[PDB]
């Protein structure tokens, strides 16, 4: 059981409320006090006037605390010969005499005590509790050095094999360490000692008692080495669930029923930490890219125009026809750093070394494609600037600029957003604290340069350049162009759902072996899914095809899968861009790691004898030239 | 079979490919072949073929068709919604 | 195991007599880690 | 308990007596020998002269181990059929039944066995433990087949659903299966064990019986079941803990207390495992990168120079104004690999293309800056050279250099480094056997190209482009410019601590789902700290904002970190920049996480309940149509 | 579980239930607990 | 968090005596997670 | 609320744009002009705010300021330290 022990108020045979009920203290029992300790450790002082004589409160021990703390203990016995040498703990802990046992009422609550009175609950004190935690620590900090010495003698020759059976003269090995092992360790301080542990951890190495000539296994881990053997013809069992638990604890974080339901979900429950993205303005499209704007060309009459900083100094900027913004609109807190690096930005008129460039930002009321007088801009606002320096190229009498950061976060609770008819656009330009003759000056702006994008939330999530409250995942499947998915913001939801399927991916590969056109029990549940399609009547000709057909469709849709996570949102994906084969394969994966029985692919377990084998001849073979070196007497 | 609509970008590329006069149409009774007139059953736009009963796409370019392929058709969609394209594509 | 000494009371390192012969059933194990969450353990 | 046997072989007993327990082997309990075994598996031999005589040691089994084996049986004992047509293992193995009960001293050392004498131990012998091993171990290597056909028919068709209940004609399910399953199928040719089979693994397949006219359920897993279902309104138990389980993994990983120290940390035990860094030399800023040194362009007069390589043969090589070189000193081992592909280099009197490229190291005493002769070089070694070879371009008549792949290793143990008043630089330039004309070839160097660096070694943290063996984690904080980050080295102390706080960043977002501007409970630690602060006294204008403003803030900081985990070390970060703020939400993760009960959040809850849902709508459709086109009789 | 046409159980005949469910599911013993420190 | 009480009270949450002292060894805990594997559960 | 010391290339962008004669000086009486001459309390070194006082990094120039933000300056920095700059900008 577990909780805490109560006791009867008063009178007893009347416990029949909750309030005839109370917590039982060191009072009540008193050989769980603090002097009637047994101090076979030496831990509570012999001086009387030393020993704290209060109350103190009791709890219940679960048995698996019990057993876990005593192979505690087990540590410290591995290790007893040392010990001794160090004269620490000459007698063992032995946590089971720290206990006493009662018969009580077991609870958390007295409501819960109430109906579970039990017989022979151990209790104990925190006091105590916490004693015998710090004898075990004393004695692994005192350890320390022993054990790290202990393992590199360990390590510093082959001691374990994978499989089979090796030999060596051990009077070669015991040269070879003599001759190896570094002058300050305790090894060569204490011998004996090292070679009974040795003997204990390892059941190859054998001591021959020499007053009885007899030699013999003193191996404590014979059972739990039986479980880490490979026997004949089959891996681990050890290794075999290890990778089971793992497959099951990805599928398990990757949560196949929120990246295939067919209901909205929220954002912020289908949001997942983000990732940078790269993209160069001037190169992109206006019609893929919906966050873009543009001054229509043809406009061919560029105006000068002033903003003022935060701190109050006067800029001067010109806006001519082909000029890009960004529209600040619905695409959630972001941060932008742009990089000019490697650019030219030179003219007959203008030398770009020593100028500068900022980030202007424009709150109004007329769309941007209308702009042709400085009386259209309505507020603007200089957020940051940087100048710029210029250094020769490996192009003859040509000069770039060096590596720039300019940076502006943008998080729209800062601005007002009260009106509904305000625009909000973001642009970057040479600006000069003179006014800019438009004739020197022939670039719409400065966009053609590197630009990085990173979110500055979690609980947002935009669809092709919008934000949205809720998402449906099974919408998102073959619905994504490679020009959509490229021109696409950070925080899209077809990132989240990539980066979401890609767990699912490689738990498949982890317990999946299968070759080319093999068919697998994580494959197979497309195949149903295409024999009913492919049954079904419909608009269109129909083709009929058999089931072997069909299963090699299936392996290798999975198979690219596999390969490319990304698939499964791409439109007019071979096979995966059916929704009913993806929904088919998230849930049929749970149900193919959840039936498995300690089991493990045949050309897995071939493979692994076949190497474990090599590795034993190769371990051989290295004895032996051990061996033929450092001969024996 | 599931469907899906066609992008922004790819109905831009259609109109295009229409006023220069070069969109391919696929009809049952005459094949990919537009000499003779016929009512249209698939369209190729942005490099992406689309089913005209209920604009929804069910192939690309890099595999070959040779008919149309087993879907499902909400068949929603009439010739009056469409036969702007194909009468300036014919003109043109 | 051990390097050199000269003793020959009990177990003589440098001796004859010892086997070393590693196998895949005898391994080598000790306590790396046991289950002590917080949730288990109460 | 555990460990081994132990007789006395003396009268005296005592919890410390010297010498007086020794190993208890097969000799004192002569049914543990191989000849008494329970042979009903049929391992040993009947034939007398093939059974050997020896002494074994014994071994103590544990409950756990008990247990576990037995558990390990019933994974046998699950496919009983099948292994009754194969004729194996006609008799269960019963682990039980070849332990020996004895009363004696058990415990892995005497000193810890002398304290610790127990009733009724089980114990055993390394070969019986191995043979039973062994048969567990065939009878699996036997089912391997039958394990995977068995799921691949249970994973065919949908099988489990989320919630709820679905059904459909079994005669229907019968003929689809019948179509579907592949040729080689164990399935087609032994039907009835698979459907006995499929009846224990799952409670939802019940097989009427013909005699009795009756149908009941037949699973044996139940209990299992119901922790893995949904109860109403509410996720699985499984799943809540498993998620909470990785959450607190992910934090013990992330390391708190060093992550947020105030006192200096080693180097070595703060460093984590780096990745490497992309640089372009000739375009980055000397006064913000401080590993760089130029020869100032006012030197005027280029002049030549000699070196040899290792294999003895001689260069020429031309220093002039603008050189740059890499000050090796201060930067920890490092592999350089460099790439010219995609540049031009082209003069009117130089020609790329056919020419060799190399690295040189260089030795001196003198300063880099002050250079102005070729006595003052010191010693100079070209350590590695290619050849070049141009291709046309994009752009007409430009002739473009082919990808390259120039590697370096600085290794500064290799280099005498006794010397203070040392320095060394690495030069990278045209290389020439004949001697160059310096009006010919003008670029002053081949550093405009793609330069990748990869730290080579994981003891080593520079701050700023110089190493330090002392790190103070919570003093970089807020500290860095985006340009200086941008500059900073491979193994910068920044990187590492932001990969530690993403694991942090992804445990928040895996145990939150807090939407915008919503308090939780790990964004009030930093609201606490702003409380107090706003309060603490200082220097210029207070201003008083109350809880719900201060809550607001704080959610938004929580958010922006989660997107964002470069934020805490950039400068002037709005809140993020404290350190108290970043160490008051170092230590709140950790007792927010440690102080759940099992619980989710209930938007969370209700999203998976409807998206459970509606794949239960899904599943009952598809096997609607599966019955439709399978008709039963 | 095709062909083969029932002594005891009828696969292809009348009265099987066929009711997959949440409360019943469906699993095995996939792994087992054998770290060597809790094994000894 | 204010309290307020009628005629008597067994604990006050603003009165005196009360002790706030947290601890490493005390530290706070509850039942984050179980181990409910289904193979060890059965 | 704690500060930091700013950086090198800040510094040398302070020194240049005091050398020019535009540097964004915040005096408690005046505000942000410098048409009379003050006390500085705070200026822009490379786009980032910076406390006479104690030579802290305030605020940046990508959100407005009115005042001196409540901070733990330690006041260990005199007028004497930067009136050469101050000097330098005026007379330029």
């Amino acid at each position: 059981p577990g909780g805490v022990p109560w006791i009867a108020v008063g009178d007893e045979t009347s416990v029949t409320s909750p309030g005839a009920l109370r917590r039982m203290t060191s009072k009540d029992i008193p050989e769980t006090a603090i002097i009637n300790t047994d101090n076979s450790s030496g831990a509570v002082p012999s001086e009387s006037a030393l020993v704290p004589y209060i109350d103190e409160p009791l709890v219940v021990v679960t048995e698996h605390a019990i057993t876990n703390f005593t192979k505690a203990e087990m540590a410290l016995e591995f290790n007893r010969e040392f010990l001794d040498k160090m004269r620490v703990l000459s007698v063992s802990p032995k946590y089971s005499d720290l206990l006493t046992y009662v018969d009580c009422y077991v609870g958390v609550s007295a409501r819960q005590a109430l109906n579970n009175f039990q017989k022979q609950v151990p209790v104990i004190t925190p006091t105590r509790q916490t004693m015998y935690v710090d004898s075990i620590q004393a004695a692994l900090k005192a350890l320390e050095k022993w054990e790290i010495d202990l393992r590199v003698a360990q390590t510093l020759l082959p001691t374990n094999v994978p499989i089979g059976e090796v030999s060596c003269p051990m009077q070669s090995v015991v040269k070879l360490l003599d001759d190896q092992l570094p002058d300050d360790s305790l090894i060569r301080r204490y011998p004996k000692e090292a070679a009974v542990a040795l003997a204990k951890r390892n059941g190859g190495i054998q001591w021959m008692d020499v007053s009885e000539g007899t030699v013999m296994n003193e191996a404590v881990n014979a059972v739990a080495a039986s479980a880490l053997a490979p026997s004949a013809s089959a891996p681990p069992l050890e290794e075999k669930s290890k990778l089971t638990e793992q497959a099951m604890d990805l599928v398990t974080a990757a949560e196949p029923e929120i990246i295939a339901s067919l209901a909205p979900v929220p954002a912020p429950v289908f949001a997942i930490p983000p990732k940078p993205a790269d993209y160069n303005v001037r190169t992109l499209r206006i019609d893929e890219a919906t966050w873009l704007r543009m001054i229509p060309k043809s406009m061919n009459t560029p105006f000068q125009i002033q903003v003022t900083d935060n701190t109050g100094t006067n800029w001067h900027l010109n806006l001519r026809g082909g000029t890009r913004v960004v529209n600040l609109d619905q695409i959630a807190p972001m941060r932008f750093v742009l990089d000019l690096g490697g650019k030219s930005y030179k003219e007959t008129s203008w030398d770009p070394n020593g100028k500068k460039v900022g980030f202007i930002v424009f709150q109004s009321k007329i769309p941007f494609e209308l702009w042709t007088a400085a009386s259209q801009i309505g507020q603007a606002t200089v957020v940051n600037y940087v100048q710029l320096y210029a250094e020769d190229s490996s192009f003859t009498a040509q000069s770039i600029i060096a590596t720039t950061s300019l940076a502006y976060n943008y998080e729209p609770e800062q601005l007002n957003k009260t009106d509904p008819e305000m625009n909000y656009y973001l642009l970057a330009t040479f600006i000069d604290s003179a006014a800019i003759t438009p004739t020197n000056m022939t670039q719409p702006d400065v966009w053609d340069a590197l630009l990085t994008m990173s979110p500055l939330s979690a609980g947002e999530v935009t669809v092709k350049g919008a934000v949205v409250s809720e998402v449906v995942p099974a919408d998102l499947i073959g619905s994504y162009t490679p020009e959509s998915l490229n021109a696409s913001l950070p925080n899209d939801a077809a990132r989240c759902m990539i980066d979401r399927a890609s767990k699912i991916a490689e738990a498949i590969k982890i317990d999946d072996d299968a070759g080319p056109d093999e068919y697998s029990p994580n494959s197979v549940p497309i195949q149903g899914q295409l024999a009913i399609s492919q049954l079904e009547t419909g608009y269109g000709v129909r083709i009929f095809n058999p089931k072997g057909i069909l299963s090699k469709i299936a392996s290798r849709a999975m198979q690219a899968f596999i390969g490319d996570p990304s698939t499964i949102i791409t439109q007019a994906a071979p096979v995966l861009s059916d929704k009913n084969n993806w929904i088919a394969l998230a849930q049929g994966v749970k149900t193919s790691l959840r039936t498995k029985s300690l089991s493990a692919g045949v050309k897995t377990a071939v493979s692994k004898l076949s190497s474990s084998e090599s590795i034993q001849n190769w371990t051989q073979g290295f004895l032996d030239k051990v061996s033929a070196h450092f001969p024996a007497p | 079979m599931e469907v899906c609509l066609p992008n922004g970008h790819q109905v831009v590329d259609l109109i295009n490919n229409a006023f220069e006069g070069r969109v391919s149409i696929y009809s049952a009774q005459e094949g990919w072949d537009k000499t003779i007139s016929a009512q249209p059953d698939m369209m190729v736009c942005g490099g992406a073929v689309v089913c005209m009963h209920c604009l929804g796409v069910v192939g690309s370019l890099q595999r070959k068709l040779k008919h149309l392929p087993h879907h499902r058709c909400n068949q929603q969609i009439r010739h009056q919604d469409y036969v702007d394209v194909q009468f300036a594509d014919r003109v043109t | 195991m051990g390097n050199a000494s000269s003793i020959v009371q009990t177990i003589n390192v440098t001796g004859d007599g010892n086997v070393f012969k590693p196998s895949a059933e005898t391994s080598s194990t000790a306590v790396p880690s046991l289950s002590l969450s917080p949730g288990m353990l109460n």
